[PDB]
């Protein structure tokens, strides 16, 4: 309408990516929800509850012009998707009713996107990506969670330019184009072969690389090095291994976090 | 005051402003809930997807069984391990494990008041009508002089609000229980335009209480700093990033402080007929801040936020805690028959589903129960069983406000209560940051060590206990082959929110909910204020 709607569905997840979305600023999230888009669904904020929550849904589905589609958490299969229910209704039914129409699509994190970690094995639920459950290529912002600036960006962008270069498995190229390990600060000491055999050993101490320790940052695509998070700090930073967080199915392709192998 | 003559059952589903799916069945009785059934919509396994898997693992699979409690769960994971392996961290990774929960509660407290509770009690709408120099003269009365609650400052918000609303586009607000006016919204026009004005403030307190956090953590949602034995982040050890981290916790706290208990106050004055609404009888606190986090045990005994276990509501009666006492039903939850009864280091996750509004079988949450009975986890168990101890910030605090709000202590027992109480501890680990921090700030500079020297066994096992913003967690482990033959979490949520015991009998929160009064069937937000109260989290409470 006057501000495009979008419209937020929470499926197998933490609520550590809608966490994630409220740490951004530039803008802050009050700016973009009374300015910018029109979040009209959102669980984890919306007033109304129950029927009323069922109701604004509903009619944001409804509306007389579109909504983008921003889907959190992955799709819980098994029992015909009885596993993760809201309103009576299981989760797989429901992303499948509001991506029909869905202007866009925008997959917010590594589970919406990928599955996430009710995915990781043995996978009790049979949960899915929102992409492998419905068959439609997506937005993926993975991340677990993504960075809201990556978010924010890629939302607003959807909104206004259209759909941004995306690559091989969906991710914006514009933030999930260059390897961490890349724009690692560390870089020098991973190939002066000077690694950190511990995380009490004078090396670890001395900011030495953490490829020993399993850092897959070398085989990650993410902007946490150059963008940080909070304006504050990363992983590596704070003198622990990535673990590789913003690839598909990391929780069993990235598995021994501290191994390289 | 507010009640309807309302027979017949009444469902919430989906419990917004809380995390996670929650499905909510109650049976009403001429405008009062007689019965309640508290029903958790999703499973994810976590237990069962970290079978055979690397103890070193474990803290990043757990951490995500929620990103509203973050950390939590990767600290709760790091104890458990550093147990069944034998390590005992050092001091600052003691110091800094705990200030990253410090921290955690800060932000954590703070959305959940404003952004989650709060609009069960203040209406939007209504903020519309406040005159803002009428209502800057309350808040000039009844909070800390700030220039946020000023004539302008308040006009601005009432602006920007009246904009959006006259935009017809009202988002999150659309099919409030509030528009329209409802009869259980008591709170002055003023009041309800000073909340509002302090609601979106803390949207941006809150990236700054995140943005701390991250500092120590690595970043948040979801630190990445500890490791088996301690820490990895030396750096959050050093001068600029602790004078930094000082600085930032010291903006939260004029927060919690100006806007957050004054609030909190203000709304509880308005709605003393809550502190009589909503009560339960047992609480149980691991504690929290420990001294000497080199073992369970050890914690339990040094918390500076105590433990203890308040049964019946004998306050003269704080007992320890047992926990080979603590053990989890699974009668009427979605799990298999056959496992009810188990203590956390023999759990058993088998999940079978049935159908909706089983009665038999209605939750993806298990019932933990202590010796046999329901025990109400978080902010007020801390709170009574702290003062019940005598901890001095507790005393003060606590009859801080039972004074100014003229109400007695037997009061807390409820809904009011429940709320009031995450205010207080948010008080009292505000009080608590510079002294903490500089004890880091000293010691670290002194000497850096973060981690510890440790090996993995072959067989073991251990616990990590700890007391989140939502109350009691523990993450129990058996290592066995050097891996992962059982990893159980029994979580503050569960306690408070899963089903009932093999003995039909009510959680918390199902016992909570009877006897509360429904002014508006079709607009129940008597329901969610109890519901919310307790800060539910029904991916925490599930994993
Ligand atoms: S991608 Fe991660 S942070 Fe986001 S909802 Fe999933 S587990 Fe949580
Ligand atoms: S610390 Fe990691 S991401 Fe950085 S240089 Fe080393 S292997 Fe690369
Ligand atoms: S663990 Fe994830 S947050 Fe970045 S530092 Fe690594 S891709
Ligand atoms: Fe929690
Ligand atoms: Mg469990
Ligand atoms: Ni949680």
């Amino acid at each position: 309408k006057h501000r495009p709607s979008v419209v937020w569905l929470h499926n197998a997840e933490c609520t550590g990516c809608t966490e994630a979305a409220i740490r951004t600023i530039k803008p802050y999230i009050d700016a973009l929800i009374l300015d910018t888009i029109s979040l009209d669904y959102q669980e984890t904020i919306m007033a109304a509850a129950g029927e009323t929550s069922e109701a604004a849904l509903h009619e944001a589905l409804e509306g007389k012009d579109g909504y983008y589609l921003v889907v959190e958490g992955g799709l819980p299969t098994i029992d015909g998707g009885q596993w993760g229910m809201v309103a009576g209704h299981p989760m797989i039914e429901t992303c499948k009713k509001a991506a029909a129409k869905a202007k866009g699509i925008i997959c917010i994190g590594t589970c919406s996107p990928y599955g996430g970690v009710q995915k990781a094995k043995p996978n009790p639920s049979q949960a899915k990506g929102v992409s492998e459950a419905l068959g439609v290529k997506t937005i993926n912002i993975p991340g677990c969670p993504p960075n809201p600036i990556n978010f924010v960006g890629a939302v607003v962008h959807v909104l206004t330019k259209g759909i941004p270069d995306l690559d091989e498995n969906g991710r914006p190229k514009l933030f999930y184009g260059e390897l961490v390990h890349d724009n690692c600060p560390r870089l020098p000491h991973f190939e002066a072969s000077e690694f950190a055999p511990s995380f009490d050993s004078e090396e670890a101490k001395k900011g030495f690389c953490l490829y020993e320790l399993g850092c897959k940052g070398p085989v990650t695509y993410n902007n946490c090095p150059k963008v940080l998070f909070n304006q504050v700090n990363w992983p590596v930073q704070a003198g622990h291994p990535c673990l590789g967080c913003s690839e598909p199915d990391f929780w069993d392709t990235m598995t021994p976090f501290y191994e390289q192998g | 005051t507010p009640q309807s003559t309302f027979t017949g059952p009444i469902v919430v589903d989906p419990i917004t402003r809380i995390e996670g799916h929650l499905r909510i069945m109650v049976e009403v009785e001429n405008g009062k809930v007689k019965d309640a059934w508290s029903s958790s919509q999703l499973f994810r396994g976590l237990e069962i997807i970290l079978k055979g898997r690397d103890p070193r693992d474990a803290q990043h699979f757990t951490q995500r069984a929620c990103g509203v409690c973050t950390y939590v769960h990767a600290l709760a994971s790091s104890r458990c391990v550093d147990d069944a392996v034998k390590v005992s961290i050092p001091a600052n990774a003691r110091m800094m494990r705990n200030l990253v929960m410090a921290s955690q509660y800060l932000h954590d407290h703070l959305v959940h008041f404003y952004h989650l509770h709060a609009l069960d009690w203040v209406d939007v709408t209504a903020a519309l009508k406040a005159d803002p120099n009428k209502a800057a003269k309350l808040a000039a009365s009844i909070d800390t002089a700030r220039t946020g609650n000023s004539e302008k400052a308040l006009k601005a918000v009432q602006d920007k609000l009246k904009a959006f609303v006259e935009s017809g586009q009202l988002g999150i607000f659309t099919n409030a229980y509030f528009l329209g006016g409802h009869k259980a919204y008591y709170l002055p026009p003023e009041v309800n335009l000073i909340a509002t004005a302090h609601y979106l403030e803390a949207l941006h307190m809150q990236v700054k209480a995140a943005s701390a956090m991250a500092i120590l953590g690595g970043k948040n949602p979801h630190t990445q700093f500890t490791v088996v034995g301690g820490c990895s982040n030396y750096q959050g050890l050093t001068k600029d990033p602790l004078a930094n981290y000082l600085a930032l916790s010291k903006e939260v706290c004029q927060f919690v402080n100006e806007c957050y208990i004054p609030d909190l106050l203000a709304v509880a004055g308005f709605y003393k007929d809550w502190g009589g609404i909503g009560g339960t009888s047992n609480y149980l606190a691991f504690g929290e801040f420990a001294t000497d986090d080199s073992s369970p045990e050890k914690h339990l005994a040094t918390s500076q936020f105590p433990s203890g276990v308040i049964t019946g509501r004998d306050l003269g009666k704080v007992d320890n805690v047992d926990l080979g006492a603590i053990y989890e039903d699974v009668k009427y939850s979605w799990y298999a028959p056959g496992g009810d009864g188990k203590h956390p280091y023999d759990g058993v996750t088998d999940p079978k589903y049935t159908k909706l509004d089983d009665k038999d079988h209605y939750s993806w949450m298990k019932a933990p129960r202590y010796k046999g009975k329901a025990m109400e986890v978080g902010p007020l168990a801390r709170t009574f069983i702290a003062y019940a101890k005598g901890q001095p910030d507790f005393k003060k605090v606590v009859d801080m406000v039972l004074g100014k709000l003229s109400v007695p202590a037997t009061a807390l027992h409820s809904t009011l209560g429940r709320t009031a109480a995450r205010g207080i501890e948010t008080a009292i680990v505000c009080a608590n940051m510079e002294k903490w921090i500089k004890e880091m700030a000293d010691s670290g500079a002194k000497d850096n060590t973060l981690c510890a020297k440790w090996e993995m066994p072959e067989e073991s096992k251990g616990v990590g206990l700890a007391d989140a913003p939502r109350g009691s967690l523990s993450h129990w482990i058996r290592i066995k082959g050097k891996k992962i033959d059982n990893f159980q979490l029994v979580v503050p949520s569960t306690w408070n929110l899963g089903p009932r015991g093999p003995q039909g009998d009510k959680s918390p929160v199902e016992e909570a909910l009877i006897g509360t009064p429904i002014a508006d069937p079709k607009r129940p937000v008597e329901i969610l204020r109890t519901v919310h109260a307790f800060d539910p989290c029904i991916a925490c409470g599930v994993h």
